[PDB]
RNA sequence: GUGUAGUAUCUGUUCUUUUCAGUGUAACAACUGAAAUGACCUCGAGGCUC
RNA sequence: UUACUAAGUCUCAUGUACUACAU
């Protein structure tokens, strides 16, 4: 969901989660932020877990 | 190797799951997934704490350092033993005192603290600056001011806090609707000591178990 | 080892120290505050000051302690060509003397006149537009302008060898010439 | 919902902090760090309340407000299109690569100079991608400043992929 | 105030064949096998490259 | 205004306890 970023931890990555770009690419996404959407990988399927929100 | 690359995504999982944010990404090689979310997202089950997946042996903790050795029960440091033998780097005692203690003093005692129904001890955890806190929310109150921050904040006896002139403008805490102070909704001349102001409320039984009476049982 | 140096406690409510770091806590042993952790012996003491270990712990501690007469010039326009391909020259001629003796302070008047080709997308009336202009412009005097329909016309492929002085852009050096003691500008 | 608080002393502790806050709003909950380098208080905190109703209220009133140990408290509340552009003139100002620009869209922020190899490069930034897409179809392989320019995509590989497009929308959206 | 065998625990130190596939792992880790050589381009990265 | 997490493995040394066993 991130600019097909790369990370080189996966401690690092957990902490993406609670981020201000990741939340700025959910809820401008229309994916609103907090702890719901926090296993997100690709963009497509929380969005239709945003449809089930 | 099939079955490994065999697993559902963990959003897929997600929909099943009508409270979906305990499911988390280790859940996808859950060998039964969709049990599993069902089994974790149950109403009352509490989930495994999460010091597993740490070598750590679930306590290496730095904050282990500093926890204080122990604290007598205020109720059994009364019994006085604490003088009579020094724990710290003969002493009779009475019966009656003793068992008073325990049973006439404390038996409606119990610990401050205790725990909830899924309450679960992490190992950075402590508990005795939470059993501090909700004992601090308990006896701290808006309106009033302990002499230490007094103190520290500089403010004379008779004096009102610097806030109360920028609430004089903004108006009473959007918190605090109930609040009355000196000086501006509340009486001057009641104003005495740390108390500058205190809610007023607006709001203005036996549980069919009352006992009555109360009567433990005697030694002698 | 200890090189005689007295460490106080920690609980003694701080005579310069060497390091004012390694201290003792209210047990025996030896800590290093920022590092967080506990030394036996003041081998071990040493061992730590020179790990890498502690000396990053000192970074990071010591980055949270950072933390116009408007005259009108007269044009000679003529069809050019050479080999190979056609281009186009224009001769602008100049003052005689005539008004330039009032004002000679060394005040960009070593300057030669310039050339840019502007696109007629942006106009005073912005009416119509879609061609280019060859303009050319000169301190005292007014700007002039000459409409180029031909999408491109004497645009040279590397004319000279390369020489790097780009007085204003490559146009201007590449093909223009400032006969300044007759004033006369010529641009092809 | 959450304050940053700063200029503390740090002989303020977490009862002060507490007992001082709850004089303004409800707290619901504070941070307040203890430094492992210093065995101390780095003297800032974290207040969370119930809702930015009593935070922001809290803001205003506390702002410049409470003196401790003599010195003041201080309350403060706590994705775009890229374009590489290169072989630039010498004579392309930033502002000019401004004006240039503006035209086929809103530019979120300045454009950068820089120079690889000799070589004059540049970043812009669009608001839209199809502003973008905009720029680039006028503007690649152009002659500007009697030099020719090209205009694509910076790399992040490059912009312009097909989930970019769609988050892209999004973002504007 | 000693010797024989043996153990645990700090701390210091340091990063082991670039890759691929299998086992393994919650994922790692770890283990098991093999091995490219040559040419080119832009700023260690990159190649529908040959 | 710094929004709270670092050691691990190996190697060769130092720190400290310990366990059977003998005078």
């Amino acid at each position: 969901i991130c600019s097909n970023k790369v990370y080189n931890g996966r401690r690092t990555f957990e902490r993406h989660f609670n981020e201000e770009r990741h939340i700025y690419h959910l809820r401008c996404l229309g994916i609103e932020p907090s702890s719901v959407f926090k296993g997100i990988t690709k963009i497509k399927e929380a969005q239709e877990l945003w449809k089930n929100m | 190797k099939r079955r490994k690359t065999e697993k559902p995504s963990l959003s897929q999982l997600k929909s099943q799951v009508p409270y979906p944010q305990i499911i988390e990404w280790y859940d996808c090689d859950a060998r039964y997934p969709g049990l599993l979310a069902s089994i974790k997202c149950t109403k009352n089950v509490i989930p495994v704490p999460s010091h597993w997946q740490s070598k750590k042996e679930y306590l290496s903790g730095r904050s282990l350092l500093g926890k204080r050795p122990f604290e007598l029960p205020d109720i059994i440091k009364k019994t006085n033993i604490e003088q009579m033998r020094s724990t710290l780097p003969a002493l009779d005692l009475d019966y009656k005192k003793l068992h008073d203690v325990f049973f006439k003093i404390g038996a409606n005692w119990k610990p401050d603290h205790l725990l909830c129904f899924g309450d679960v001890y992490y190992e950075n955890r402590n508990l005795f600056e939470e059993t501090n806190w909700k004992r601090m929310v308990d006896h701290k109150r808006p309106g009033r001011i302990s002499q230490e921050l007094r103190a520290i904040m500089n403010l004379p006896e008779g004096q009102l806090p610097p806030w109360c002139m920028k609430m004089k403008d903004i108006g009473l805490p959007t918190g605090y609707p109930d609040l009355k102070i000196a000086g501006l909704n509340w009486d001057i001349t009641n104003l005495k000591g740390d108390v500058y102001g205190k809610i007023i409320p607006n709001h203005h039984r036996n549980y069919f178990g009352a006992l009555i009476s109360f009567e433990t049982p005697e030694f002698e | 080892l200890s090189k005689g140096e007295n460490v106080p406690y920690t609980f003694q409510d701080e005579q310069v120290r060497s390091n004012p770091y390694i201290y003792k806590n209210h047990s025996g042993k030896l800590v290093c505050k920022l590092c967080n952790t506990m030394h036996m012996s003041w081998s071990s003491v040493e061992r730590h000051l020179g790990g890498k270990k502690h000396g990053l712990n000192v970074l990071r501690r010591g980055i949270s302690i950072e933390k116009x007469x408007x005259x009108x010039x007269x044009x000679x326009x003529x069809x050019x060509x050479x080999x190979g391909s056609v281009g186009l020259a224009i001769q602008v001629n100049y003052s005689s003397e005539v008004k330039e003796n009032s004002v000679d302070s060394d005040d960009k008047a070593k300057v030669p006149p310039l050339i840019r080709i502007v696109s007629g997308l942006e106009l005073s009336d912005t009416k119509q537009k879609g061609k280019k202009f060859l303009v050319i412009a000169y301190e005292p005097f007014e700007n002039i302008a000459i409409e180029l329909p031909p999408n491109e016309i004497l645009f040279s492929e590397n004319n000279d060898m390369d020489n790097n002085n780009d007085g204003v852009d490559e146009l201007n050096k590449k093909c223009t010439f400032w006969d300044a003691i007759s004033k006369l500008y010529y641009v092809q | 919902n959450t304050v940053y608080v700063g200029n503390i002393d740090p002989r303020i502790t977490k009862e002060q902090l507490y007992e001082l806050f709850i004089q303004i709003n409800p707290v619901l909950r504070i941070k307040y760090p203890k430094d492992k380098v210093l065995q101390a208080y780095q003297g800032y905190a974290f207040i969370e309340f119930y809702n930015q109703g009593d935070a922001q209220y809290a803001i205003k009133i506390m702002n410049n407000t409470v003196r401790l140990y003599d010195r003041l408290i201080k309350v403060r509340q706590v994705p775009i299109a890229k374009l590489f552009i290169k072989n630039l003139a010498d004579s392309i100002d930033s502002d000019q690569l401004v004006k240039i620009f503006n035209k086929f869209g809103k530019l979120i922020r300045e454009p950068e100079i820089f120079y690889l190899s000799k070589l004059k490069c540049a970043y812009v930034y669009f608001e839209d991608f199809e502003k973008a897409d905009l720029a680039i179809k006028s503007l690649n392989n152009q002659l500007v400043a009697n030099n020719r320019i090209t205009v694509d995509y910076a790399f992040k590989n490059g912009k312009g992929n097909a989930k970019y497009g769609d988050d892209v929308d999004r973002l504007l959206n």
